[PDB]
This record gives C-alpha cells, structure tokens and sequence, in this order.
C-alpha cells in the first residue's frame, strides 16, 4: 500500500501538549515529526528574581515531576552558594524526591498507559475511544486492570502524602531549598512515612511489577518495534553519601553498542527546527539562550533539540536501568522465565532489542519502581531523627552552579548564573527535552521521533500504535519546552 | 443523578492542578469521576485522542449547549495570534487556547478557572514573560464573553477548593435550577472570584505562631520551629487561605508549618510574593 499521513493532535494520556505527526507506507511508520505546542518561558521570567526563588519558581515548570525541578535547582544553588548540605538534608532531600518516584511511575503505567491494553468502565473518559483499540486481554484479566487502576489511584495519593511529610505539600514542595532541607525528620512523622510506604511496596511488589511482565506477555509484538537510536542517557542522581561520587544512579552515555562516560561539555541545544532565533543555535547551557520565534519558516515544536556530541539520546528509566545494569526484581527474572521463556538476572539480559522497545520501556519502569524501593528502605534506615538538615549561606553577589538530577522521565539539569546578586541566566535542560525534540540543525530526528520509525499501522483508521510508542516514553512537554 | 458534562482544557498550565485532584481523600477522585462528574475531555487522562477527542467534545457541546462546564486550567496567552498555545488540530486547522476559549467558552454554563494562572496569570504572566498570558477572567470579558466564571486558585489548589466549589455549585443548581443556582455561587464569590468558604480567612491572623509573632520571636534557619516564619519569608499575613486548619495531603503537613507561605492563591503571585525568602 502506499502513503497516509496522521496527525494527532493532542496526544492524550500524555503531559503537556504534544502533536505527532507519522508518515504511513505500507503499514508501517516511515517518518515522523513531534511537537510541542505551549510555550511559557521559565527561562526569561526568572531573570532578575532573588536566586533562591528559583527553587519554588522552576517547579511550576511541571506539577507531574516539581520534585525533580525542585532538586536540580537546589543542588545549582548549592553549588553557585557554595552551600554544604547537611548529611540529614541529603538523606531527607532522597526520601522527598524518591517518593515521587512511586507516584509518578505509578501513575504513569496506570492512570496514562494503562488504557493502550485495557477497557475501562462504560463512562468518560474512558469512552469513546478506537472503535478498533487492540486490547487482547480476557475480560478477567482486563477487570483486573481496572481494579487496579482504581487501587492504584489511592496508592499515587499515598505516595504524595509521603512527599508532603518532609516536604510541606505536592504538587510543589516547600521543603527543599539552598543548604537542604527545610524540616528535620522526627520519630513520629518517620513512622508514618514508613507506614505509607509499606502499603506502597506491596502494592508495587505484588499489582504493578507483576501485572506489567502479565500484559506485556499478551503484547509480545510490542517487544519487537520502538527500538529508535538505542541510545540513552544517565547524568547520575540520589546522592548515597556526601562525598560527590555515590549515586543510585550512575551517570553513563550509551550508543552504537557502547558505553562512555558522560561529560557535560559536549551538551548543545540546536533550533533550526524550533520556534527560537536562529542565532541561538548550538549553545551549551552555560551559554544558552531562550528567544522565541514562533513564526520562524520551517520550525515545527517549541522544544529545543539537544545533542551529546552530535548524538541523539533517550532518557528515562530505560535509560537509566540500561546504564547501571541493576539486578532484575525477584518479580521479573519469575515472570521472564514463565511468561516468556526468558533466562535473566541483571537488567542488561534483557538484550538491547528487547530493552529499547515499547513494552520494554514499560517493563524498565516497572523495575526500576522496584528499584527505588530498596533505595528508600535503606533511606529510612539511614536517616537520623532529630538532626539538623540545613545551612542558611549569604546570597552570592556573583556565582554559577549546576545541578544534575534524573527525573521520573529522565536526565535534568538547571544552570544558574547570578550577577548583582540576582539571576542572570537560567538554563534548563530537562527529560522529555531529550526524548520529544524536533530535529536537529542537519536533519537528525529527536529519539522518539526516531523510535516511531517502523511502527506498525495495520489499520490507519485506527492508528493506535503511535501514540502507545509515544507513552511509553512517558511524556511530559511541559518539561520539555518549559 | 445525571452527571453535567465537563471539558477541562489546559492553557499554559502545569497539570498541577489535575494532579491536586488526583490527591482527593473525601470524596476520592474515583468517587468524583464516576458519581459526579462526566469528565468528557481531558487530555490528561482520557482515553481517545486527536481529532476524534476534539470532535467528540464538540459533540458534546453541541448536545449540551449552555450545559457543559468549563475548567480552564492555566493562562492563555494571546500574543503571536495564540501560537503558544495550540491545543488540538481538526479538520486541517490548529486550534489555539484562544480559539478554544472564544468557541467554547460563550456556550458553557460556568467556566472555572482552577489554578492561579488561570485564576490571574500567575507564573506564566509574571515579570519576564512575552507570551501576552492573561488570566480567564479578563481574556473572556476582553473579547465579550459573559459566561460566569468561579476562581479557584492556589499554586496548585488544595483539592478540597476545587471539589468542594464543585460540589457547592452542583448543590446551588439542584435547589434553584442553573441560573438560580449559579447567581447563589456568584453571591459567594469575593472581589477576587473566590468562594469565600475558602478563602474568606487570613491564614496569618488564623495561624498557630501568631503568639510568637507578636512576641517577635522569629525563627532563623527553617528548621528551628518554634519561631513564627516572617523574618524567614513567609506571606501569610497578605494571603487569604484555609491551610492553616485544612492542611495538605491527607493532614500530614502545610506550608507554614513546613518551610513558609508563598501567598499562592493571591492575584499578585508570584511578583507581589516575591522574593520570597525574604520579609
Ligand atoms: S508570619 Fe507566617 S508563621 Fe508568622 S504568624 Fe504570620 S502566617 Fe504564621
Ligand atoms: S499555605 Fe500559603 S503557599 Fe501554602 S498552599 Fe496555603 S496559600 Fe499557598
Ligand atoms: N519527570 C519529569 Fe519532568 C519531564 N520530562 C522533568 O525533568
Ligand atoms: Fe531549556
Ligand atoms: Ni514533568
Ligand atoms: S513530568
Ligand atoms: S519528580
């Protein structure tokens, strides 16, 4: 068959606005084009503030993912302040931002992905939808979602309530600024972070982790497309010590096959095809510019299009997961072994194939909820009731500073240059940045306009594989476009 | 009963505000979507897409013209003919906040404007910003429109404002029909829009350190709580808000408590707030 061309507008179950646009030829996607449609521009409005008003401003980029903004934007103003976190504000900082983790994985697998495999009730929102959706599961099976994305609700509400304990309320923390943590942990308020989080790993352990291996086996095919580049990203994040060097997550580069480390030098942000001034294009962050032009010939998304060393990269729990190579949960070396005849013990036997695909991405995501509960147990252990968790710095006159973090969808920095003792630049350089960019100055797609390429559409009436890749990425333009 | 149909359509927003939602305790957001509300658009959490979500909002629309409720969550932003803006495409054409708001906004029964961006501008309309974002309140009287509109701020809301104004609404009409019902609502907005159940108290002069304020016993790092929070920043005393006793996320903590107040249900923020780290 020959050529139809699809656009979706708006992509729905995302964050944020978002149109893809796929090119069809003969069932399958040919090419493809994202964008990203508001605009708000975090960059310009900070100019000028106090520095330390940036750790409340910048979470209002995002009310999915705050804790993350929040986080990249103290630990820039750590840096710039030169202020030295206290160990406890460290620990406590964790237990803050790990929780939203648990929400936001959560949330996305059930209450955005979870309906590209599931009916829901015979009400709205969940109708009307593709007469021709493909959900394959049994109606056992197909209630059993819907329980739980009914469960899962209150156990997303759970994980904030635990956010909010050491952080003052979510969306939009109050807890975390220069220096670490604005509330020192007591022994009451610790149980019932504990207590919350107990109902949160079971329902991970025993709902979420199993019934994503459980669905993906009735997707295999969805193993088989959505592989892009294979190429992802990791600049590090949770701190296990103060010594600068311990991180849950490891940062690493990975592509053509190989890992390398990361150097952040080698980050710039192209525009030819965003709605900035061509003069812009090509910066590192520490030199960036944010200047809109949204009536530029030939730009199609207001998110810019940033580069590793010319390289197109993805972001997000795969990326994560493939670059540090944790061993698998209990749950899924079970189930790849059941389900899917699959021998497995670290995240990396998967094989890259199989890792870099749609229901891939779910699955490392799943894990890596998994993951994190270790990481909060040991938190939870480490932690010192009663002892301090801030340092009040002077504000710097003049000063630069660089946070690196991983948010729930990926890698994260905030650049901040003061001058007068106020901000004079900020720059911005988030996750779904790196995974729904426009092309780059010489053509090269953004990772998930490339990981469309070969999607199936069998049926163009119902094109539903395109926007399944698309969140499987966990979208958030918001984030990306800020 | 019947539920009223409900598009919620984001401006230049966060989805904060439909995350705060998402925290509802009492009653919980199933409870909301499947026994109050018929969520009929929401891009967020919907289960279509594209142009066949935005048909089937017209559709709807049209089947309830004068009916539907609208909740504009975040600002819209008119400079460059709405180009920062675009929310759907249909039939070969985009669709703008703008546009959106100008189609859909004269035919609601009510808009609420959920959020302080959508409430008053808020972040995107603050001291930088070039995209012309304008609260909804004053895009809609600008271009003509006369559709109620109930403000609901807060950077995000609490979720029990925006339920709870739901549920006031929805309770005004069952006694006394649409437009009896909304000229009650309207009777219990303050000059700013805001239901005054909410918002008709000072969260300074309700706050439990006022005793050390008067005392001038002010705390000096963050973590030291016995002291009130004004010399660290906080913007109670200019902020009308229930936190001080509804608290956030189930009780389990609130602002003042935890750091300061920013002021974020206040038409001034974030400028008029700012900075806030200092008195
Ligand atoms: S300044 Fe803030 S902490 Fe102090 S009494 Fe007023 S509201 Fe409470
Ligand atoms: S305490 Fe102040 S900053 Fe916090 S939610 Fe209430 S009004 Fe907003
Ligand atoms: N998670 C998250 Fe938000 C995005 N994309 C950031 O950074
Ligand atoms: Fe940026
Ligand atoms: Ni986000
Ligand atoms: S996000
Ligand atoms: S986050």
């Amino acid at each position: 068959t020959g050529r139809t061309t699809i656009a979706i507008d708006p992509v729905t179950r995302i964050e944020g606005h978002l149109k893809a646009e796929v090119v069809v030829e003969n069932g399958k996607v040919v090419d493809a084009r994202l964008s990203g449609g508001m605009y708000r521009g975090f960059e310009t409005i900070l100019r000028g503030r106090d520095p330390r008003d940036a750790s409340q401003i910048v979470q209002r980029i995002c009310g999915v993912c705050p804790t993350a903004h929040s986080t990249a934007s103290v630990l820039a103003l750590d840096e710039a302040f030169g202020a030295k976190v206290p160990n406890n504000g460290r620990i406590t900082r964790n237990l803050i931002f790990g929780a939203n983790y648990l929400q936001s994985h959560i949330l996305h697998f059930y209450h955005l992905s979870a309906q590209d495999f599931v009916q829901g009730p015979d009400t709205a929102p969940f109708v009307p939808r593709f007469p021709k959706s493909d959900l394959r599961l049994s109606k056992e099976l197909n209630k059993a979602g819907v329980d739980q994305y009914i469960e899962a609700l209150e156990v997303r509400r759970i994980c904030h309530e635990m956010v909010a304990l050491f952080g003052g309320r979510m969306p939009h923390v109050q807890g975390q600024v220069v220096g670490g943590a604005t509330e020192i942990p007591t022994k009451e308020k610790l149980v019932e972070y504990a207590a919350r989080f107990k109902k949160v790993r079971d329902f991970v352990e025993q709902k979420y982790v199993p019934v994503v291996y459980t669905i993906g086996s009735k997707y295999k095919d969805m193993f088989k497309v959505g592989q892009g580049f294979k190429a992802a990203l990791c600049v590090g994040a949770f701190p296990l010590d103060n010594s600068g060097k311990k991180h849950l997550f490891m940062p690493g580069v990975y592509a053509k096959g190989k890992d390398m480390p990361f150097d952040p030098s080698k980050i710039k942000e192209y525009v030819k095809y965003s709605w900035f001034a061509e003069e812009t294009t090509g910066l590192n962050y520490k030199e960036g510019k944010t200047i809109p032009a949204p009536d530029k010939a030939g730009a199609y998304s207001f998110v810019k299009a940033p580069r590793y060393d010319g390289l197109s990269l993805e972001v997000g729990p795969l990326a994560r997961m493939w670059v540090n190579n944790p061993e698998l949960s209990p749950v899924g070396k079970k189930l790849l072994k059941d389900l899917f005849g699959i021998s497995a013990k670290k995240f990396r036997d998967l094989g890259e194939e199989a890792a870099f695909s749609l229901m891939g991405r779910h699955v490392a995501r799943a894990e890596e909820t998994y993951y994190m509960l270790g990481a909060i147990e040991g938190w939870l252990k480490e932690i010192k009731a009663g002892e301090d968790t801030v340092v009040m710095p002077a504000v710097p006159a003049s000063a630069e500073g660089t946070g690196f973090t991983e948010a729930p969808r990926g890698s994260l920095l905030h650049y901040v240059k003061v001058k007068d003792s106020k901000i004079d630049n900020y720059q911005i350089v988030s996750a779904s940045l790196w995974n729904c960019n426009p092309r780059d100055d010489m053509g090269q797609r953004g990772a998930v306009e490339e990981a469309l390429i070969g999607i199936p559409v069998d049926d163009i009436q119902n094109p539903v594989n395109v926007a399944r890749l698309i969140r499987a990425f966990d979208p958030x333009l918001a984030c990306a476009v800020h | 009963g019947e539920r009223p149909p409900v598009f919620w359509l984001q401006g230049q927003g966060c989805t904060g505000c439909s995350v705060t939602l998402l925290n509802s305790v009492h009653p919980s957001i199933a409870d909301v979507l499947l026994k109050v509300i018929s969520l009929e658009f929401h891009p967020t959490v919907m289960a279509w897409e594209g142009e066949h979500a935005i048909e089937h909002m017209r559709k709807v629309a049209e089947k309830f013209k004068g009916k539907f409720f609208l909740v504009i969550e975040g600002s819209v932003p008119v400079e460059a003919d709405g180009k920062y803006c675009i929310i759907g495409e249909a039939n070969h054409h985009e669709i703008s906040m703008v546009d959106a708001l100008k189609e859909f906004g004269p035919n609601a029964a009510a808009v609420l404007a959920v959020g302080t961006c959508a409430a008053y501008g808020g972040i995107p309309a603050a001291e930088g910003s070039e995209t012309g974002a304008t609260a909804v309140s004053k895009f809609l009287g600008d271009n003509g429109i006369k559709t109620p509109v109930v403000n609901i701020p807060g950077c995000p809301p609490h979720p029990d404002w925006i339920v709870g104004t739901v549920v006031l609404a929805l309770d005004a009409i069952k006694k006394n029909g649409l437009e009896g019902g909304l000229a009650e609502v309207v009777k219990v907005l303050d000059s700013d829009g805001r239901p005054t159940p909410f918002f008709g108290r000072n969260i300074h002069e309700n706050c439990p350190y006022l005793d050390k304020y008067d005392e001038g016993v002010m705390s000096a790092t963050f973590t030291d709580k016995v002291g009130c929070r004004y010399d660290l920043g906080c913007k109670g005393p200019m902020t009308m808000a229930d936190c001080f006793e509804r608290k956030w996320n189930g009780g389990v903590n609130w602002c003042v408590q935890n750091a300061v107040c920013i002021g974020c249900v206040e038409p001034d923020f974030p400028d008029g707030k700012s900075p806030f780290y200092q008195a």
